[PDB]
């Protein structure tokens, strides 16, 4: 009995772009239908479509993989099937979803595991129920396959003693003398009397317990403060949050926090359903998007920096871009803006309802890839007390921290910084596995990497798992599923 | 013939003026008068589309800057557009009827005037319809069951 | 009610045609026959050096029996089209492209200044994103909303 | 409008007497930076560029090369009643005192401010007056008349 809550998803679903751009529009390209489609000419659409023709479906395991670990079955079923299998759910005396899973760990308990594939279609995702592998050894094509208190109480988040909202505040000189990089900045347009958005949905997957203390993102608000103060009693457990109060269109307040060195710069509204024109409804949004592409800097110039920002009617995702082809015809999966996952709009969810239905366990695997991994437990606790009560360590909490996190690679250097112009993505797929055991699932790729003609844009777009001959330039960047590490260096 | 000239070159899309009800007029007005003198013969042919000449009164006005006022230049259209086609109406139907059927041998001549069909057709669009003088003829009939379902239209709606 | 449904149609659609060695004007926004008589009195003055720019006004209402009358009197050197300029396919149809300026008229008397600073933001913001090098003027009617147009990428002051 | 008496005697303003910048900000580039310079009393590119950022003004520091920008023509009256101009009142020759007050103080004289009912035989007490936009060189003057100027900025001051 499923409630889809479309704020926590739309939510989480930013925050996740916050870790590694892009994943917003990858994950909500896996839910919708979508047929492949074919084009001649050379453009980055060529590319894109074929990535979209992907979705996620599950299936029930053959036989041939009962006394097996799961890296080996997943490069078994990439390498043989041409599946890519992203993760399995472990029946017991209750069901349970593992996302990534290193050797020797989990072996699959043969009773009848449940694993979630990507696919063009269930006809392909039902070799591998039909896999023997005496018979179908030899066949090489995937066709003919045939018959103090740190953490919270559950211990899955970072905790902190509570601290009033005077001591967190910051003024324009004082934000000056604080150095901030690789932080995330908020820009929000609420006020008193406007609709509540919930920001405990967008803070809480960032203070994730599988992240060590020192790789935290610093968070700054932008805001009125008369409508932080609303909300801040859900907010103030969590450590290294601040507030700059202003508004996010002055030009000043976005240079005493170093704008121009961030990760992710969110822009959200609240009272967007109040207005009744059609067309000044998003009209802070897409003015305060401006305003940071046209700001200059003694990087350099405000086009490089990171933006998502959400939009309650999509028929404006036209106004974001300059170079763009704008035409009021094409479907918001399709425009420059969302493939390159600086927009988002809720409309985009609304595939989810006839997802769920075909297979329940569709929205158990997201919401916990998403959310930074809430319990049913917890929820109830946030129900009587609303306050996220923390709690001591014990080795059943600290056990819970391993578990896998969205990450983004880097050909440039490293181990993998040979197969950078070599071109083969499954040689980096396969020994991602057998080595360091992060399972890679997309290439985030420059617009005009194909041209031949040099150019200066850094815009990017995301391809949802390229078949096993693809050919990688050296400037691209790889979607990965890492292990926690239990010790790090500091 | 100087004046469509004049007109055609001042058009912006040739293909569009062509399929104009003033260029179409003039087609069906200006070369039997020619043929006409070359034959040494005459014939009473769609000379009655010379009354649908009276639709640019309203506009030539404007360009004169004659009419300036709303109400006027809706009166002037009403009161045109109204005269215009009652006597083009009038003039087909006394050409059809004098006439006769060309399949039938010119055999079901009737003979009416142009009073007469004017009578007739004003007594049709009023929805009067006495039974004193009507359509005989084959062509005729056709074309009053077809000017039944617009100029009772346009006559109870421009009058009031 | 058949009348009716037929016959709704757009008499002002169609694309305008550039003509070689000439420039052409855009004016949206608050079109009027006040703001529009005015604004052609005090363009087409004759103490001006002679010119032979065109204008094209684009709006979304069609106009009335005396606007039509006024484009009438002007018809050799004012067009009029329907459209919006929040629209790709109406700023291909004007030929934006070669486009010399842009006018952006603003409604003086209206009942809440912010409004439509608002809208002509939107308008401004609608052009620059199809072409980005035309020349925009516009008229603001508070001062805190023009500091707005200067965060716009495109907005270059040292131009026109 | 424009010929009403409280219009030409610059006692009444309406905004509807600017729709005509529209069309002479289009023929010529340069007006409408012209005007702002003229009326808000400096429309420099410095300015422009600050109120971008901050949408207000900071205090400073007096500095040589700041100082330097006190150098501006401002928009002045005069009387022909008394002064050095004295003599031309009754004299009538506007091209002499314009070569005259150009050539000794760099004093643009650009306009007459006459009393209304200058130009009757019969005395009168109106103290009306309305504005002459640049009269020909061949101009009478009377000694009840003020003329509009601009005025270099002078560093000492009696104070
Ligand atoms: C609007 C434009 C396209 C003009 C259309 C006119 C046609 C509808 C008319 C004009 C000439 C008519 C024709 C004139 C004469 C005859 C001969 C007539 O046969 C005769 O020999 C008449 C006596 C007999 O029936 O024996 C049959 C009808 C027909 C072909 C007529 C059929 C209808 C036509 C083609
Ligand atoms: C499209 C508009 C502008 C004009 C429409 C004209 C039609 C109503 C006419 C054109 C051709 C005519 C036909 C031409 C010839 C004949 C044959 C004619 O019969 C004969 O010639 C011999 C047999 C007999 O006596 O019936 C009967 C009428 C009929 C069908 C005519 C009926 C009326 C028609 C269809
Ligand atoms: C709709 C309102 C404006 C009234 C319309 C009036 C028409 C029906 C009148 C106006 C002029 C009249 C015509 C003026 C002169 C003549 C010529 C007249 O014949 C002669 O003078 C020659 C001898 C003959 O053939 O009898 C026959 C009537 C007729 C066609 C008249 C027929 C009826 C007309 C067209
Ligand atoms: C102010 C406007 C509406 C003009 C008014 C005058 C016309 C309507 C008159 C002028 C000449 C008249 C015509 C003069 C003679 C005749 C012949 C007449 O036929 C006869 O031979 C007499 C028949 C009969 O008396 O019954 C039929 C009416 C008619 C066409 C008249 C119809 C009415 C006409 C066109
Ligand atoms: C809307 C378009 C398709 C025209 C519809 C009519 C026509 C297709 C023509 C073709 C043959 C014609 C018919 C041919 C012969 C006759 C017999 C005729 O009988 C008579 O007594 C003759 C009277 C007369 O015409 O003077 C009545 C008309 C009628 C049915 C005609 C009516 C009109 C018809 C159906
Ligand atoms: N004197 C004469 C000679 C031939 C005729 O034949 C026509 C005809 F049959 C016809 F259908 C049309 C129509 F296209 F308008 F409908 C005509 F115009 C005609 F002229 C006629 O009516 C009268
Ligand atoms: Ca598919
Ligand atoms: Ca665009
Ligand atoms: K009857
Ligand atoms: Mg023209």
């Amino acid at each position: 009995d499923d409630a889809i809550c479309l704020a926590e998803l739309k939510l989480g679903f930013i925050a996740q772009s916050c870790l590694a751009q892009g994943l917003s529009t990858m994950l909500a390209n896996l839910f919708s239908m979508r047929s492949f489609i074919k084009i001649e000419e050379d453009t980055w659409q060529k590319y894109y479509l074929e990535g979209v023709s992907n979705e996620m479906y599950t299936e029930y395991l053959s036989s041939a993989f009962v006394g097996l670990s799961f890296p080996t079955v997943c490069e078994l079923c990439f390498v043989k099937l041409k599946l890519l299998m992203i993760a399995i759910e472990y029946k017991s005396a209750n069901r349970e979803s593992r996302i990534l899973i290193n050797p020797g760990n989990h072996l699959k308990i043969q009773e009848g595991t449940l694993g979630f594939f990507i696919a063009s279609d269930a006809k392909e995702v039902k070799r591998a129920f039909f896999y023997c592998k005496a018979c179908h050894d030899d066949i090489t094509d995937p066709k003919r396959i045939k018959k103090v208190k740190k953490y919270d109480s559950t211990g899955m988040f970072h905790w902190c003693a509570p601290k009033e909202i005077e001591k967190v505040i910051l003024t324009r000189s004082e934000a000056a003398m604080t150095v901030l990089s690789g932080h995330v900045v908020v820009c929000i347009f609420g006020d008193v009397s406007s609709a509540l958005i919930g920001l405990r949905n967008l803070v809480m997957p960032l203070r994730a317990s599988n992240f060590h203390y020192h790789e935290l993102k610093h968070i700054v608000f932008v805001g009125s403060i008369e409508y932080l103060k609303r909300e801040w009693e859900t907010l103030h457990n969590f450590p290294k949050v601040s507030i700059l109060p202003g508004t996010p269109l002055s030009r000043a307040d976005l240079r005493a926090v170093n704008i121009n060195l961030c990760d992710m710069c969110v822009i959200l509204s609240a009272n967007q359903n109040n207005i009744d024109d059609t067309s000044l409804q998003d009209k802070e949004c897409i003015l305060a998007s401006l305003n940071i592409k046209s700001m200059q800097f003694d990087i350099t110039t405000g086009v490089n920096i990171p933006i998502i920002t959400e939009l309650v009617n999509d028929t404006n995702v036209q106004f974001l871009d300059q170079d763009d082809d704008d035409d009021p015809d094409t479907e918001l999966y399709l425009t420059q803006p969302f493939a390159c996952g600086t927009a988002f709009a809720v409309s985009v969810l609304d595939s989810l309802m006839s997802a769920t239905y075909f297979n329940d366990n569709i929205l158990t695997l997201i919401r916990t890839l998403v959310t930074g991994g809430a319990t049913p437990e917890l929820e109830a606790l946030i129900a009587e007390e609303n306050a996220l009560r923390g709690g001591y360590s014990t080795p059943q909490t600290l056990a819970n921290r391993d578990r896998c996190r969205v990450a983004q690679l880097a050909l440039l250097d490293g181990p993998f910084a040979d197969l950078g112009d070599g071109g083969c993505y499954g040689d980096l797929f396969c020994k991602a596995l057998k080595t360091y055991n992060m399972l890679c699932f997309g290439i985030y790729r420059l617009r005009d990497a194909h041209l031949s003609t040099p150019s200066q844009c850094t815009k990017r777009y995301v391809i949802t798992n390229p078949p096993y001959e693809f050919e990688l330039v050296p400037t691209d960047l790889i979607f990965c599923l890492m292990q926690f590490d239990h010790n790090a260096g500091q | 013939l100087l004046y469509f000239g004049l007109r055609f070159i001042a058009a912006n899309d040739k293909l569009w003026f062509w399929l104009e009800v003033n260029s179409v007029v003039d087609f069906f007005t200006v070369p039997p008068v020619f043929v006409s003198v070359y034959l040494n013969r005459s014939w009473l042919g769609l000379r009655f589309l010379r009354a649908l000449r009276l639709i640019q009164f309203s506009e030539i006005l404007q360009f004169l800057n004659i009419l300036k006022t709303s109400n006027s230049i809706k009166l002037v259209n009403l009161l045109s557009i109204f005269i215009s086609t009652w006597l083009t109406a009038a003039g087909f139907i006394h050409l059809v009827e004098n006439s006769g059927d060309p399949w039938e041998n010119f055999q079901n001549n009737q003979a009416l005037t142009y009073w007469e069909c004017v009578y007739l057709l004003m007594v049709t669009m009023s929805t009067v319809g006495y039974g004193d003088v009507y359509a005989k003829t084959t062509l005729g009939r056709l074309f009053m069951v077809f000017f039944i379902l617009g100029g009772l239209a346009m006559f109870a709606s421009y009058v009031p | 009610e058949i009348i009716e449904l037929i016959g709704n149609r757009k008499k002002y659609g169609g694309s305008y045609s550039a003509v070689s060695g000439r420039k052409h004007i855009v004016v949206c926004g608050h079109i009027t026959l006040e703001s529009v008589s005015n604004f052609l009195k005090d363009f087409l003055h004759k103490d001006r050096d002679d010119v032979n720019v065109e204008i094209v006004f684009l709006h979304n209402i069609s106009p009335n029996l005396e606007l039509e009358a006024l484009f009438k009197r002007h018809f050799t050197q004012v067009e009029f089209y329907q459209g919006s300029v929040l629209n790709p396919h109406d700023l291909a149809r004007v030929k934006i492209e070669s486009a010399d300026a842009c006018l952006i008229l603003a409604n003086k008397y209206c009942a809440d200044p912010d409004a439509e600073d608002a809208s002509n933001i939107m308008r401004v913001i609608s052009i620059k994103n199809y072409h980005p090098k035309i020349r925009i003027i516009t008229q603001m009617l508070q001062y805190h909303n023009k500091a707005h147009l200067l965060n716009i990428p495109s907005w270059n002051w040292k131009e026109g």
